């Protein structure tokens, strides 16, 4: 029922937070956290 | 508007003039409300209570009980003066006489003015 | 087969010999047919239609044979006649002897112990029957029985203390009371006992009701018979209370019983479903028990009188309080203590015993004996005292707080908005129209509510259809699976203004909102939505759909659950916005989005807001998702309601000689011209009479004396006495100038003496009512009255009001042939021009403009003929200067010379020879030439009189201001429809519209309230109505105003016109008695319905009315049509009645006539049902089609849609075979019998309609001729009576006819060939 990202049975396209629904081809290289900790800025 | 003023004077000369005057007051000021209350004192009662309700909503402040007094022409209008006093002096007593010392009433008026509180106590 | 076989054996009509009366038939039918079928409506209908009451029940009724079954059977029949709207009392009027015995025993039965000999349903039937009686006091036979139930002696049913209280209150009553007690002494013991029982009936009936009411459980199951008894009882209470003769003494009785307090505390009203109708009826009763009228004087109570009544009650309560109990309450000012809240505060804490004691001191209850406990509940005692003394808001304040739009809480409530399925078995919470009303407020409010609720029904149909088509589905949001022409999804909605209330009123003076729609639609629909204009009413709708996507809708199922209907609110278009944000040389907007600014009902807004603020209800105005528009012509309800409310608010100043008649009481003849104090002695009848012979013949009962003996000198003035002698003075029309063509047009109609009585009456002050049967010259009478008033009273203005624009076209057509200046004519309307000249505001402004040009040119020509220099053209202004300075001066000098004396000097000193060169004196005598000179001056003066009137067009540039001048000042005759009058009353009053005389046509086609409204299109003058005359012309024996939902007719008689009510009331009428448009033979089919309706000479004597119809032996026939392929009447869709056998026969006859050479256009085809209309059309196209030898009939339509219309030949199909249907309404019959000038041919199941008692005077004539069509296919100059010089063949059925026409046509296709392409 929700119709927004906020909120299988639904039988709707729903994308719940931010999974992209249109092509972007974005450059960004995935930020990563390892095990417990850190954004792997190295 | 000057023609409306002269016509208002013509209504002042006088039922139709009363209509022109009541329309002049209802046109949309507390002194003018006193004037319309004077019109209630002259012309004509529940409708006067309604216009008085309009004057009351316009300004809940102490002559309104006297405006209610026209409806008594009085114990009930004085009761309205009493309830208005609860909603806020001598006016309720005047309503009591209508149902039927001025110096102390005057010091009371000094109390009615909008160590000072101690004076209100004295 | 049982009831019908009995009917055939014992009482059925058209059966020569019957078995003798047998009481067991009555006993058996009642027990086994009526009671056992649970009073099945179809059984009761069959009995009633078979004439059970007229032919078996009543004429065999006597005291010796009277039984329960007998009494009940009579009441069932009478009740059913009311349900069917046919005359209910005729057989009792025929044999009145045993009615008093019968009536008294109805009373006994009604009071019979509950669940005793009579069941509760049976006693409900008796309640309804008695309701009909009280509603029928105009019938002497009924009134003479009911009098004793409702007169002053009924007060012996009062508590003794209350009686004394009333006699002290009205001391003059006691002597009448004493007189009653004295006359009672002169009675023998049984007559005394009977009198006392009658006097106590209503008060005892109330006690029976109260005990029935109390037997209703709060939550446990209840039998419907108890509910319905209580409902019908309140219906009876309302009617008794809403009629002054029944209210006068009974109102006190009802109050003494405390019925209303019992009812509001009852378990029944507390049952939300079971008691809902009871509650709504209760609210109506409450309105009347507290109605603002003096019971004894019959006058409406003023505001001061109301206040005094309320103050006196408190005062007497305080007196009792002070002396015996409540000390603080007793000493307080009235306003302190008189609110419901204050009263509960003061009396709520008291014990039951104390409250009983208080009530006893007010004579409301008997004394509570010392040390006894009261038997009454504390809540009863409290509510008794509180409701009696609390502040009440007035009827006007109550009205002014009513929203003008229906909400979802009203639209689907079938207690107040019944469907067309309403049988008439239960009652409705609706006002009733009959004869009388209490006051003007009562009268106006009944019409207000009936109009309000009836219009709500059409709204529901509009809503259910358009919203269903949109297919609202769940998506928790809404998605619309379909589209609708009349409704759009709302894209945005915002309240943009909530204005402050006027002083006193508690609602905003104005609420506005912006509503946006997206016109993503077909351009036709885009145009229609953009076609919305100011004052157009739309509805704002909230759906929260219940169904998943794709779910089918079923219109048979409850609409609200189907679409998830939550809210309905009305609104009124102010205007569409433009791209500059301005409320709308209209612009071309871009895109598909459109925003409208609208007005919301301020009372509805306040209630919703109050509900939100006080009770946490959601804001309705943030939820709308649909907006629906309507057809403009069906959507005037809000404006009419507003106008009526405004009329109610005003002092409603109608003529004092009209007020009582309007309310339906007092002398119905008191406004007749012979009883008006300002009756005019001498009248100029002008061109009314064609000769002195015509005049003498116009007054059969009078002696005519002429003021001049010379027969060559014999227009006429007539002086009436104040005694059978009329003084007639011939006079000469003043010469109008030297152009003989400027002599006036003249009336050519040789009016009958009856038509003359109408014209005479219309010229006099007062109320003139004219009953004009089909073709009796209503229109000629009307324009002659208008013309006579025009000439006799030049200052006076006449308002003409009709129902249709057709009638207006007819009036103006005939007006044009009379001596009436077209500058004095005006026609208002919101239309295809059908008259030779244009009398709209537009046409009249244009005439004035064009006439001004021509007249200013005449002034220029006059200037030059006088040798006055000046090249400038004249204006109306300088023309005026010219008249006084150049024209009047010359004339005055001239008159000074020749009128202060030879024939020669009349011409020698005549100042205007050159101007009239294009046209003078005869030189015979002074008197002649002088008058010729006078006429020349009148000619010139008329030019300048007109120019002075036309100056306004120089001072007012816009066509709208120019039209205002014509409406307010220039016109002397102003015409419009009653519809237009209702819509425009507000504007007309604001303009200062004035008029002296009203004439109406089609008066019996106009709704009651739409007849009343034209009386008040102006302000009072010096405190009185300016209205001098009211002329109404109509025919109550023809069809009534159209009520879309006939449930409002069945229960409320909402179709009844004011005209019809006045005739019923007994207002004297002038009954036109000579028709001039149809054969005398055809006239017989309906002239039985009227008073002495015969035929005019030209109908009697002209050849065109005695010439037979070619190929048909008879000029009219009723043709029996049995089954075709096993079917008679059919119903392919519900209520879409058809009859293939009849239709095919009718079409075949039409073809037969066309093949004979009839002018196809001179034939029209009529039927009583729309289903048959479409079927006949269907057959016309599928059988005639592309046939060169066969044209099309002028119309194929229903009888109801052919009112006021006619053709030479009418083919009529009655369709029905199972039941008679709405043709039983004799008015529909009369219209159906009178649409033909020369030929009427009717196709029906003859047996069905023969059995109908009301239709007998027509059908007994129709069956005097064969029921098989007599044709003469080889045929004209044959006359109506002469034996034909051809073969007469008899067609015995439709298939034989369809055969014949086929063969006839196939012979004509081979022998002829015509050629249209």
């Amino acid at each position: 029922i929700p119709r927004l990202l906020e909120d299988p049975e639904i039988h709707v396209a729903q994308y719940p937070l931010d999974m992209g629904r249109k092509k972007k081809m974005s450059n960004a290289l995935a930020i990563q956290v390892d095990s417990e900790g850190k954004i792997k800025y190295d | 508007v000057m023609t409306v003023r002269d016509f208002t004077q013509v209504f002042d000369s006088y039922e139709e003039s009363m209509i022109a005057a009541k329309m002049e007051t209802a046109s949309e000021e507390e002194e003018d409300d006193v004037d319309l209350e004077l019109r209630l004192a002259r012309f004509e009662l529940i409708s006067r209570r309604p216009l008085l309700l309009n004057s009351v909503l316009l300004r809940q402040n102490h002559h309104v009980h006297e405006w209610h007094k026209r409806v008594a022409l009085g114990r009930p209008r004085e009761i309205i003066n009493t309830y208005t006093e609860a909603v806020q002096p001598f006016k309720a007593t005047g309503k009591p006489h209508t149902l039927w010392f001025y110096e102390d009433n005057g010091q009371l008026d000094d109390a009615r003015v909008i160590a000072t509180k101690v004076n209100f106590k004295q | 087969e049982f009831v019908t076989q009995l009917a055939c054996k014992y009482w059925a009509p058209h059966i020569k010999k019957k078995s003798p009366f047998d009481i067991k038939v009555i006993e058996d039918i009642y027990e086994k047919e009526i009671v056992k079928s649970r009073f099945a409506i179809r059984k009761i209908m069959l009995l009633e239609f078979s004439q059970y009451l007229e032919n078996y029940l009543w004429m065999n009724y006597s005291p010796e044979v009277s039984s329960k079954a007998y009494l009940m059977s009579i009441c069932c029949m009478v009740n059913e006649k009311f349900r069917e709207n046919v005359p209910a009392w005729e057989i009792f009027k025929k044999k009145p002897d045993h009615f008093p015995f019968f009536f008294k025993h109805i009373l006994k039965a009604a009071l019979a112990e509950t669940d005793g000999e009579f069941s509760l349903h049976e006693q409900t039937v008796l309640l309804l029957f008695l309701d009909h009686c009280f509603n029928s006091l105009e019938v002497d036979l009924i009134r003479s029985q009911v009098q004793q139930l409702i007169s002053l002696p009924m007060w012996m049913g009062l508590q003794l203390a209350r009686l004394e209280l009333e006699l002290k209150k009205t001391p003059k009553l006691r002597k009448f009371w004493n007189l009653i007690k004295k006359n009672d002494e002169k009675m023998d013991p049984e007559a005394r006992e009977q009198a006392y029982q009658e006097r106590r009936f209503l008060s005892q009936l109330i006690q029976k009701f109260i005990s029935v009411l109390k037997s209703v459980p709060l939550s446990e199951p209840v039998t419907m018979d108890k509910v319905h008894y209580c409902e019908r009882f309140i219906e009876l209470m309302i009617d008794l209370e809403a009629l002054l003769p029944t209210r006068r003494w009974f109102n006190t009785i009802l109050d003494d019983s405390h019925l209303l307090v019992h009812c509001y505390l009852s378990n029944l009203v507390r049952r939300e479903e079971d008691g809902h109708l009871f509650s709504q009826l209760l609210d109506m009763l409450k309105f009347y028990t507290g109605f603002e009228i003096n019971d004894q004087t019959g006058n409406a109570l003023t505001e001061n009188e109301m206040t005094t009544i309320h103050y006196d009650r408190i005062t007497s309560l305080q007196r009792a309080a002070f002396a015996h109990f409540l000390y603080d309450f007793a000493l307080s000012n009235v306003a302190e203590v008189d609110t419901r809240e204050s009263l509960v505060k003061f009396f709520g804490p008291l014990s039951s015993n104390t409250l009983h004691q208080v009530a006893s001191y007010l004579c409301l209850l008997p004394t509570l004996p010392k040390n006894e406990d009261t038997t009454f509940d504390k809540e009863f005692l409290l509510e008794l005292l509180v409701s009696r003394h609390e502040r009440r808001i007035s009827q006007i304040q109550q009205l002014n707080q009513m929203p003008l739009y229906p909400t979802e809480k009203i639209i689907w409530d079938e207690n107040i908005v019944p469907t067309e399925y309403y049988s008439g078995e239960g009652c409705l919470a609706l006002p009733k129209l009959n004869l009388q009303f209490l006051t003007l407020h009562d009268y106006l409010l009944r019409n207000f509510n009936l109009f309000r609720l009836e219009s709500t029904y059409e709204i529901r149909q509009d809503i259910e259809d358009s919203v269903s088509r949109m297919k609202p589905w769940q998506s928790g949001g809404v998605v619309f699976g379909g589209w609708a022409r009349m409704a759009q999804p709302i894209v945005a909605f915002t309240v943009v203004e909530v204005a402050k209330p006027n002083i006193g009123e508690n609602w905003p003076t104005r609420v506005r909102a912006d509503v946006t729609i997206n016109l993503n639609v077909r351009d036709h629909i885009k145009d229609e939505w953009e076609g919305l204009r100011k004052h157009d009413v739309c509805f704002l709708i909230t759906v929260r759909p219940t169904k998943p996507y794709g779910t089918k809708f079923d219109r048979r199922r409850p609409f609200i659950e189907q679409v998830g209907l939550v809210y309905v609110r009305g609104c009124e278009i102010q205007g569409m916005l433009d791209d500059k944000g301005r409320v709308i040389p209209r612009p071309n907007l871009r895109g598909e989005s459109r925003t409208f600014r609208v007005f919301l009902d301020p009372n509805q807004y306040q209630q919703d807001m109050t509900n939100t603020i006080q009770n946490g209800a959601e804001d309705v105005y943030e939820t709308f998702n649909i907006i629906m528009r309507r057809k403009p012509k069906e959507n005037n309800f809000k404006a009419v309601l507003e106008t009526i409310r405004n009329l109610m608010n005003t002092d409603c100043v109608v003529p004092d000689w009209l007020h009582d008649i309007i309310l339906g009481y007092g002398d119905p003849s008191s406004a007749h011209y012979s009883k008006m104090p300002n009756q005019i002695a001498t009248l100029d009848f002008n061109d009314t009479f064609l000769s002195i012979e015509h005049l003498k013949a116009s007054f059969p009962g009078h002696n005519v004396k002429v003021t001049v003996e010379d027969p060559a000198l014999q227009p006429f003035r007539i002086t009436f006495p104040v005694a059978k002698t009329l003084i007639v003075e011939p006079h000469v029309i003043p010469n109008r100038g030297p152009y003989p063509y400027n002599q006036p047009k003249r009336n050519t109609i040789q009016f009958t003496h009856t038509q003359i009585e109408a014209i005479r009456a219309g010229m006099q002050p007062g109320l003139t009512m004219v009953v004009g049967p089909p073709g009796t010259g209503k229109t000629d009478v009307a324009v002659q009255i208008i013309s006579n008033i025009y000439h006799n009273f030049p200052e006076q203005r006449t308002l003409i009001v009709t129902h249709s624009n057709q009638a207006l076209n007819q009036l103006f057509e005939k007006i044009m042939a009379l001596d009436i200046d077209e500058r004095h004519l005006l026609r208002l309307g919101h239309e295809e021009l059908e008259t030779e000249k244009d009398f709209s505001r537009y046409g009249r402004v244009n005439y004035v403009l064009a006439r001004r040009i021509e007249l200013l040119e005449e002034v220029k020509r006059l200037q030059k003929s006088l040798g006055v220099p000046g090249d400038a053209s004249y204006t109306c202004e300088t023309a005026g200067y010219f008249f006084l300075y150049q024209v009047m001066s010359r004339w005055e000098e001239y008159i000074s010379k020749v009128k202060n004396p030879d024939v020669t000097e009349v011409s020698t000193f005549f100042p205007f020879h050159e101007y009239f060169a294009n046209a003078i004196f005869k030189g015979r005598s002074y008197e002649e030439d002088m008058e010729i000179a006078e006429g020349c001056f009148r000619h010139i003066k008329k030019i300048f009189t007109q120019l002075e009137e036309f100056r306004a067009s120089e001072l007012l540039r816009s066509g709208l201001d120019r039209s205002k001048y014509l409406l307010v000042k220039e016109a002397k005759i102003i015409a419009m429809t009653c519809t237009h009058a209702a819509l425009k009353r507000h504007d007309l009053v604001k303009l200062g519209f004035k008029y002296d005389n009203i004439l109406m046509e089609e008066a019996a086609q106009i709704l009651e309230i739409e007849t009343f409204i034209p009386l008040l299109l102006q302000n009072p003058q010096d405190g009185f109505s300016r209205l001098k005359r009211w002329i109404m012309i109509g025919d109550h024996h023809q069809l009534p105003p159209v009520i879309k939902n006939m449930a409002f007719q069945k229960y409320s008689n909402m179709e009844q016109s004011l005209f019809t009510r006045f005739v019923r009331v007994g207002v004297p009428t002038v009954d036109l008695d000579a028709q001039g448009r149809a054969r005398a033979s055809l006239c017989n089919l309906y002239n039985w319905r009227y008073k002495n309706l015969g035929n005019l000479p030209h109908v009697q004597l002209l050849p065109e009315f005695s010439t037979a119809n070619a190929g048909l032996l008879y000029d009219f026939q009723l043709i029996n049509v049995e089954d075709f392929q096993g079917v008679g009447e059919s119903e392919p869709n519900p209520y879409f009645y058809q009859n293939l056998g009849e239709a095919e026969y009718v079409v075949a006859l039409f073809m037969y006539m066309c093949l004979l050479g009839y002018p196809a256009d001179k034939i029209s085809i009529l039927t009583t049902y729309n289903g048959q209309k479409h079927l006949i059309r269907d057959i016309i196209n599928r059988r005639c089609g592309n046939n060169p030898l066969i044209g099309r009939p002028n119309k194929v339509t229903t009888v109801d849609r052919f009112q006021g219309q006619q053709n030479d030949y009418i083919l009529l199909s009655l369709v029905r075979t199972r039941a008679v249907g709405h043709l039983r309404d004799v008015r529909r019959l009369v219209v159906a019998m009178s649409r033909a000038r020369l030929g009427l041919y009717i196709f029906a199941r003859v047996s069905l309609f023969q059995n109908c008692f009301e239709l007998t005077p027509a059908f007994s004539q129709l069956t005097a001729r064969p029921l098989h069509l007599h044709i003469i296919p080889t045929e004209t100059t044959r006359k109506n009576g002469e034996r034909p010089s051809h073969e007469v063949q008899i067609i015995k059925n439709m298939p034989q006819m369809a055969n014949f026409v086929y063969n006839m046509y196939m012979h004509l296709i081979q022998t002829t060939h015509h050629y249209h392409q």
